[PDB]
DNA sequence: GCAGACACTACGAGTACATA
DNA sequence: TTTTTTTATGTACTCGTAGTGTCTGC
């Protein structure tokens, strides 16, 4: 219930165990390595038998068998590692968890692992009853701007030297995909145990395998950088989200931006953003975005976008995903189109 | 009785159709053409209660046979209604195939069978095409029933084998008298709403009873604001809604009344609001007015044609198109070939 | 549900209906385009209650005399109703009262009456399907033929369980192939005399027929390779089966 | 409970003999030559617009293939096999509601039992109707059976359009294109049917029903059955004219001349009057296109008007004299485009008003 | 003898020796050279449009491989194995109708049975026809076997759209594309078929059939059978022309020349003649568009005319020389708009009449004169 | 070695995970795939993934040279560059194509068998027609249309690529470096028509091609339609 | 016998994918 | 820090479950 960060969960792990542990937060790899650290700490301590249970609706609780009966040949305590569903559990499972805690033995440990829960799921009967002694901890992957420091810190922990150019190429190639980042770090360490990597082969042992959620796409398109936007779209290949999500995203911000430009003659852009708290990390990134445009520019953007909107859904076009390449690139160096398209 | 209340103008046709079903020479596929809400479904239900009544008399069901209490109870194994699934606006081919395969057996009750399709136009092309070879060569004592706004929209093959029974909306004087008997406010707005509904009194009644009337008032006020200034963008606040194509239809109706006023036609659809049509005629050139009209109609048909499209985007792009057309020295759309 | 007219009453032990259905159930259509092909045809004659089942390529007709005057009436009952009716048969001592209607089939067993909806169609004329000339006729031991056919079929083609009879003077030769070529040959001593002949046909169907009748000595009748085979028991003529050949 | 249930004309008068079929001379001659000469084929697909007779031709061919007389060009009609096919009992004619039975599962099921010999007939005809709604897997499943079927099985395909089929299947059958039936054939067939059915009919009413069917026996015959309900026992000219919404009056050319002279008020008044009277709009624009065609044709070559055109020549030749040749084609294109967009308009009258205003926008000076 | 059985031209005339093929060079030569040099690759996919020979070429190659004597490029037609594959249902050729075998539950069984040695001949030939119909799991299952099959297994994969296959399957096996045939080859094949059939034929009808076959030999053979049925057992230009709906009657060059010469009366006369002939109007418009297109192509380069069109070449050249390109483009656009508006015309004859009239009156060098003012 | 792991069922992956979390020390086991995105994140995170790169053209060319030299087959270099280019990067693909080349060339991979392959590996076609549209090059247009007809690619897609090239050219006219990354191999010829040609001519060509695409399906044949589009484009300037 | 094994086969669901 | 928002129809595959044939030392 404490709702702390794993940098402190390590501290509570070093001290006396605070009964059941619940580590949450959507994690690429940090959840698994935190689980591994918990496993090794427990193995050093009493609890050694890690029984893996997948918490899911429509799946009966075989954990009661461990809960009601104690181990007989090697007790050695034991730990129940629970895997939560990606949407959270239901009331039946939440109350059966409380029943299990009622069946808890002194050598039993409860570990609940999952993603962020809903408020009712968070404040269920089991969590409420365990709020007296259990702990809660959450973590999330670093952002784009927070990546270089994290990568450098991990490199310094692993006793391998990095460089600014190497960090740049890593944060470009592996942006938010820490599993790939960790594998690349291990590969660069094992390839050359010299301990000096500046830019000799870091690209040779690093591919383009990273996640890219749509919110950053306009962040490039608002500068109108042709090569950068084209490279971002090429990076989006092989993890290709269906076009509808990207289309919804850019229609959202373009409707917001056209409303902003309509109201620009009225109350200034900052106090207008006061209504448009879309948390674009300052609401000022949109402020520098709106600096480079024109009303005719917005017309040329919206015509192509709305033509695509019927180009993929009215007749089910197959090039429409590649059309996202077409629409984003043409806006980069189009101050205003002299009609000739006006879709 | 019938779900929708009986409408007086539907009495004659009923008798006529009953005649065609008394001699046994009914066409077994009576595609009703009626304006939506006018009472096509009421006629279908009355007719089907007659037909599935295994003990009828004259031209009205007995209402005493326990078949009739099954009818009024809403459950019957010889009465197959095909409606869109709740939350989805189309009836699939799976439902049609299930109905056809269940219709294969005899009548459960020792009588006739009726398959009634709630709305013909909503049929998917696969679903509609799977309804062939079942109303063309139907089993013995099998009757179909279909309702539509406009038969030409249907698949050509399906319409080919169905008796197209028309229903005429009542003469405008009778319709306005009935509306005034039921609806309360001014006759001018009453007539305007009736005209907007293609002449169907039921849809005018629905527009008045629902919130659509206050929405139309807000939209017309916004139009009055926007037309002299050219700030059509504000109209978005009244257009983007679940019922957006209807309000786009209202806008197109205003535009056409403006064009007619420019041509000087005596009778206009939006007669209840002379100020708006006068302002539209004064401030907008007919050459650009027809362009606004064409884009409004095109976007309306795109909204009502393709399922699950982002109405907000298309409406705003329309509004920006009028913004461009207001600006002078711009090429105007020409209806392409 | 209300009562029906054209309702002839039956009085027969459940064993009779069980024997009948078990005789003509394995050859009843299952999810076929011919909609009337599903279910069994129950036809009333002054002699028996004949029943007819067919897939278009297995025609099984059973005829158990009932000992009552029956007005001529032909009915088709769907697969579901037939299966349920067979499930409701047991004991063999209670008299089953079968009540036919225009659109329904009812049946009184013990103290309960159950009903089934009735398929709307016109079933084919089975008598014309039955061959019009039994010029080539042979008799052979039922269990011997069944064992030989099982032996041959264990190497038969999986999807198309197809074997080939070669009938010579007092001899039946069963030959079976399959993908991953394997040849099964088996010779039976039979009571045959006539023209030498070969005919390919499904073996699962014939094994099913022999399982259904299971007499002491079967006899089959046939003319030409394309001609269908009519198999019955040599003791009586109450049950007949028609199997349509493979190849052509 | 009438005779089965086909008290309707659409089912009662489907032909039972190659002699009884109307039109389709080329395909009937080809099928008869193939049957008699011995050149037979395992897969015919009949492609043509709706209500032309591809299903009927297919069933009649199935009769002719399995008549006890032999492979006869004209089916017996009285022999047992023809009677069974008429009843539908015939266990070798496997009709398929391919629009309903679409799953590849059922196609595979019906292909597994192709090796069996026919129960009674010579040929096991796989009549498939509405082939174009087979799922792509079903189309490709039919391939190796369509190409080289056993000696005894023959396929018949009856599709509304041929181009939706994969080019593989389209290249393995005889494509018989059923030529759409012209007005005279429809009129003669309808008159013969009505004389057989003993109901009085007027020739011009039959002409209307023929010209409104756009070449379809099923469509025209359904329209006649509709008129019988309206016109009591007889297909009378007045009743069918009112039902079909024909333009009996001369207001068509009147609003034509109003439209070409940019008389917006007159055009709107005529439209209002027509809507009050209860006109049909698609026929209005069809008449517009016809009148414009006649005007243009006599503008090029005089003395081209006939009957009613030759009577209203006093106006038509004046219009051809006053209207330049270039503007006639533009008016015609605008009117036909409006007719194209009539379905894509919430109100038919509003769609016609839109079309007329688009036409008047060519010369919107006043 | 002539063996009067009248059983489908397509199936009767499937190639049986390596030389009866219609004239695919780039694949027949490669296969023959591979079989001669001993390089018998264990898996290869034939692609190409419908009815070119890929399913036939696979059967010929299986014949060649499993011949009784040593591997020969040209199979014999006398040995037991070649006779058996000739008659079908051959012992060692497993022809898998993959469109009927798409479930992984059967491809797994196939790969289970692949190990057992064949009984006759040298190889067991898995001719998997319509490969592109296999379900994804079946393809992945086939992958490892295709990479390293046993010594005595060859996979004959044939399909119509190889792009549907997973790219790894394309990598595992060779790729032979069978080009759609030329008009000369297909016409020669039709001549051979009809001559051996002892059926009289006319050269124009054969050229028509070749043109309408769209470069796929089975289309031409099916059309030849349909024409044999259409005529009284003989292939005639009249029968083929009436059955195909082509406009060889009164050509179409007269109509286009009346267009460019702006003679409305000649256009009307030709239209009335066609109407009495009962021709379909959209085909006439398509013919006019094709004539305009060929005229433009010849105006760019005189060698654009086809040899099948060598009947009216002088007038074609003259029209190419006279009419400026812009007028040709205007005619093409007007007639194309007319064809687009044909379904919406009040009548097809009337619509085509007005399309002809519009393309006439807008002719710049000779427009329709304004009547009075 | 569990080859092609991406086809394991979900429960199969669960069994694999339960084996991986507590693996016996005396055992190990490799694993392979082609589409790693289908594996669960748990097993991917656990496994020490190596990513194997697509071969470069030079690598494949030299390996094929070595292979051909190894057994007995003579070879000329241009055939090998063509094979490497058509291999699209997979070495097994290069070996299959060299088997086909040996077959067609009768035990000799000369330029003629791979020239027969050239009908398949010839790719650059949409840019040459755009470059030849702005003038009358004579036989260039005829050769290109012959190639397009004998190749049978989507004419609608061909004209859409034409339109995209022309639109980015118009974009470059109003911006000296509008894309830059467009056709890096043709950054020395496409630029000339990107700037020399007047923007009015570019707009007129765009109008012509748009009109052609709009009316393309209604032509007697789509090849005829694209021919007519080319002729209309060549009719003006 | 024989019920329980034991196999085997069919059906629904949840999921992944394709194509129009 | 919680934020918008495409379908119908079809085809496979794999996992439970459920129902049923068949038959083995019990
Ligand atoms: N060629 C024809 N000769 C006679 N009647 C015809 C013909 N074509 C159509 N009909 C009439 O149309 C009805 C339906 O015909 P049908 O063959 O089902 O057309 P479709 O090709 O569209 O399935 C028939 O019952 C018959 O009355
Ligand atoms: N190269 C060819 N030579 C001779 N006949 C051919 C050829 N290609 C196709 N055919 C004709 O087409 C019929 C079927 O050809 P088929 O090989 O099945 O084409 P597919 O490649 O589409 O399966 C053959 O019976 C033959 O008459
Ligand atoms: F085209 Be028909 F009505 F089958
Ligand atoms: F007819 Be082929 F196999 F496409
Ligand atoms: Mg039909
Ligand atoms: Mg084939
Ligand atoms: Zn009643
Ligand atoms: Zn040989």
């Amino acid at each position: 219930m404490i709702r702390l960060y794993p940098e402190q969960l390590r501290a509570q792990l070093n001290e006396g165990l605070r009964a059941a542990y619940l580590l949450l937060g959507n994690d690429p790899l940090l959840l698994q390595e935190s689980q591994d650290a918990v496993r090794q700490v427990a193995a050093a301590q009493g609890f050694e038998e890690h029984h893996t249970f997948s918490i899911d609706p429509n799946t009966d609780w075989n954990a009661i068998f461990s809960l009601c009966q104690a181990m007989s040949l090697f007790a050695s305590r034991q730990t129940l590692l629970l895997l939560l569903p990606e949407n959270g559990p239901n009331a039946a499972i939440n109350e059966q968890l409380l029943t299990l805690t009622g069946l808890l033995h002194d050598d039993l440990l409860l570990i609940v692992r999952g993603n962020k829960l809903s408020k009712a799921q968070e404040n269920a009967a089991w969590f409420t009853a365990l709020a007296n002694r259990s702990v809660q901890v959450t973590c999330q992957t670093p952002e784009q701007a927070q990546l270089p420091r994290w990568v450098a810190a991990r490199a310094k922990q692993l006793n391998l030297e990095l460089d600014d150019a190497a960090n740049q190429v890593l944060c470009y190639c592996y942006e938010g995909n820490l599993l790939a980042l960790a594998q690349a770090l291990e590969r660069l360490s094992l390839l050359w145990p010299d301990g000096k990597l500046t830019l000799p082969r870091v690209e040779q042992a690093v591919n383009d395998a990273a996640h890219f959620t749509p919110f950053h796409w306009v962040d490039a398109l608002l500068m109108g950088k042709s090569k950068r936007a084209l490279h971002i779209l090429q990076q989006l290949r092989l993890e290709g989200s269906e076009p509808v999500i990207l289309l919804r995203t850019l229609q959202r911000e373009l409707l917001l931006l056209v409303n902003l430009k309509r109201q620009s003659a009225h109350t200034p852009l900052r106090a207008l953003f006061d209504k448009h708290r879309v948390w674009q990390n300052r609401r000022g990134m949109m402020g520098e975005a709106l600096n480079r445009l024109s009303q005719t520019q917005l017309r040329q953007a919206v015509q192509l976008l709305t033509r695509t909107e019927l180009t993929l859904k009215q007749d089910y076009g197959q090039s429409v995903w590649a059309e996202l390449e077409g629409l984003s690139l043409l806006l980069c160096h189009k101050p205003l189109a002299d009609v000739f398209i006006d879709g | 009785g019938p779900h929708m209340r009986w409408y007086p103008w539907l009495r004659p046709d009923f008798e006529k159709l009953v005649a065609s079903y008394q001699a046994g020479r009914g066409h077994h596929a009576l595609l009703i053409q009626a304006l939506p809400g006018m009472g096509d479904d009421a006629l279908i239900y009355a007719l089907s209660r007659y037909l599935l009544c295994q003990q009828p008399q004259g031209h009205k069901s007995c209402g005493h046979c326990r078949g009739c209490q099954l009818m009024q109870a809403g459950t019957h194994p010889d009465y197959y209604t095909l409606a869109p699934e709740k939350g989805k606006n189309t009836l699939g081919v799976d439902a049609v195939r299930e109905v056809t395969e269940k219709l294969n057996e005899h009548a459960r009750l020792g009588g006739a069978k009726v398959v009634w399709v709630t709305d013909a136009a909503l049929l998917t092309d696969a679903a509609a095409n799977a309804l062939l070879k079942t109303l063309e060569e139907p089993p013995a004592e099998t009757w179909f029933f279909l309702a539509t706004r406009e038969p030409e929209r249907l698949l050509a093959t399906l319409r080919s084998r169905c008796r197209l029974h028309y229903l005429a909306p009542p003469p405008e004087q009778y319709a306005v008298t009935w509306l005034s008997r039921e609806v309360t406010m001014s006759q001018d707005a009453l007539l305007a709403a009736l005209r907007l509904s293609a002449g169907s009194p039921g849809a005018a009644l629905a527009l008045f009873q629902g919130d659509n009337w206050q929405a139309r008032e807000t939209l017309c006020q916004a139009l009055a604001y926007s037309v002299p200034s050219g700030d059509w963008y504000s109209l978005l606040a009244a257009l983007n809604h679940e019922q957006a194509p209807a309000r786009l239809h209202w806008l197109a109706t205003l535009l056409m009344d403006a064009l007619k006023r420019h041509h000087g036609a005596a009778q206009v659809t939006n007669v209840d609001v002379p100020g708006l049509v006068a302002e539209l005629a004064n401030h907008l050139s007919p050459s650009r007015l027809q362009a606004i009209l064409g884009d409004v109609c095109h976007i309306r048909e795109q909204l009502m044609s393709v399922t699950g499209i982002n109405r907000e985007l298309l409406i705003t792009d329309l509004l920006l198109r009028i913004e461009h057309y207001l600006q002078p020295g711009v090429v105007l759309p020409v209806p392409h070939l | 549900l209300d009562d029906w007219q054209s309702e002839v009453e039956f009085t027969l032990p459940q064993a009779t209906m069980k024997r009948l259905i078990e005789a003509t159930q394995f050859s009843m259509a299952h999810q076929d385009v011919r909609y009337y092909l599903n279910g069994m045809l129950f036809e009333t004659e002054g002699e028996e209650l004949r029943t007819v089942a067919t897939d278009g390529h297995r025609l099984a007709v059973c005829s158990m005399p009932i000992g009552q005057s029956l007005p001529s009436h032909s009915v088709i009952v769907p697969r579901k109703g037939v299966i349920e009716l067979m499930r409701m048969l047991d004991g063999g001592d209670n008299p089953l009262r079968v009540q036919i209607g225009s659109n329904n089939i009812r049946a009184h067993v013990g103290d309960f009456i159950f009903t089934s909806k009735l398929v709307d169609g016109r079933f084919p004329d089975y008598r014309r399907v039955l061959p019009k000339n039994p010029d080539k006729h042979l008799e052979a031991g039922c269990d011997l033929l069944k064992q030989a056919f099982a032996r041959a079929a264990i190497l038969s083609n999986e999807k198309f369980r197809g074997v080939r009879l070669y009938v010579s003077e007092n001899q039946l030769k069963i030959t079976a192939n399959n993908p991953e070529q394997e040849e099964a040959e088996e010779i039976l001593d039979v009571t045959y005399s006539g023209a030498e002949m070969e005919i390919g046909f499904n073996v699962s169907y014939v094994l099913d027929v022999l399982n259904a009748l299971k007499c002491e000595n079967v006899r089959m009748m046939l003319t030409d390779s394309v001609s269908s085979v009519q198999i019955e028991d040599a003791a009586s003529q109450s049950a007949a089966y028609v199997v349509m050949p493979m190849r052509l | 409970g009438p005779h089965m249930s086909y008290q309707v004309l659409a089912r009662k008068w489907r032909p039972q003999t190659f002699a009884d079929v109307v039109g389709q001379e080329h395909v009937l001659t080809a099928l008869a030559n193939g049957l008699s000469l011995g050149r037979i084929h395992h897969a015919y697909l009949f492609s043509g617009t709706r209500g032309v007779g591809k299903t009927s031709i297919a069933r009649l061919l199935a009769k002719g293939l399995n008549c006890e007389t032999g492979i006869t060009a004209t089916p017996c009609g009285v022999c047992d096999n023809c009677r069974e096919i008429e009843q539908g009992r015939f266990v070798d004619l496997i009709e398929i509601d391919a629009a309903s039975r679409t799953k590849v599962e059922d196609t595979r099921d019906l292909l597994d039992n192709v090796q069996y010999a026919p129960a009674r007939g010579r040929f096991k005809v796989y009549l498939i109707d509405e082939v174009h709604m087979l799922s792509r897997h079903s189309f490709n499943a039919l391939l190796k059976t369509l190409e080289e079927p056993p000696e005894h099985v023959k396929f018949l395909l009856a599709t509304t359009d041929p181009q939706k089929l994969p080019v593989t299947i389209l290249s393995r059958c005889l494509q018989f294109h059923l030529k759409a039936l012209d007005v005279e054939q429809i009129r003669h067939q309808l008159e013969h049917i009505l004389n057989e059915e003993h109901i009085a009919h007027e020739p011009r009413a039959l002409q209307l029903l023929a010209r409104a069917a756009e070449g379809s026996l099923r469509d025209a015959l359904s329209l006649t059955d509709q008129a019988i309900a309206s016109g009591d026992g007889q297909v009378s000219t007045q009743a069918v004219s009112a039902m079909l919404g024909t333009l009996d009056d001369d207001q068509a050319l009147s609003l034509v001349e109003a439209m070409v002279e940019a008389n917006g008020e007159r055009v709107m008044a005529l439209i209002n009057e027509a809507a009050a009277r209860g006109i049909e709009w698609e026929a209005l624009l069809v008449e517009m296109l016809g009148l414009l065609h006649r005007i243009a044709m006599v503008q090029l070559s005089p003395a081209a008007l006939g009957n009613d055109m030759a009577a209203i020549e006093l106006r038509m030749r004046e219009l051809a004299r006053t209207i330049p040749p270039t503007d006639i084609q533009l008016y015609y294109q605008t009117l036909l485009i409006g007719r194209k967009e009539l379905p894509y308009a919430p109100d038919r009258r509003m769609g016609v008003e839109m079309t007329l205003l688009r036409a008047l926008a060519f010369h919107p000076r006043m």
